[PDB]
């Protein structure tokens, strides 16, 4: 039986907004 | 008089002050950093984001294996939005 495993990469930003 | 203005969720912040931020589908925990420069710092890694949905650390759900079982899936976290799922 199958088993999944996921997460994530760049999963932080940084941005100026002024 | 320092602040951040957020266009998703189209509130201002004052620096420091953490909030929820919608993007791309999923659910950012950002920061208003400041700077100068209504800097913001966001992040996923702290969430798990699995079939369109959007969790928390610890949280579990369910979903059919791609067939043809139930998988059972719990958010981890581990720093990089780490899920896993298995049969129950």
């Amino acid at each position: 039986k199958g088993i999944v495993t996921g997460a994530v990469s760049d999963h932080t930003t940084v941005e100026d907004t002024k | 008089e320092e602040t951040c203005f957020d266009k998703y969720t189209g509130n201002t912040y004052r620096v420091g002050d953490t909030y929820e931020r919608p993007k791309d589908s999923m659910i950012w925990d950002c920061t208003c950093i400041g700077a100068g420069r209504g800097r913001i710092s966001c992040t996923i890694a702290n969430r798990c984001h699995e079939g369109g949905q959007s969790y928390k650390i610890g949280d579990t759900w369910r979903r059919p294996h791609e067939g043809g079982y139930m998988l059972e899936c719990v958010c981890l976290g581990n720093g990089k939005g780490e899920w896993t799922c298995k049969p129950i």
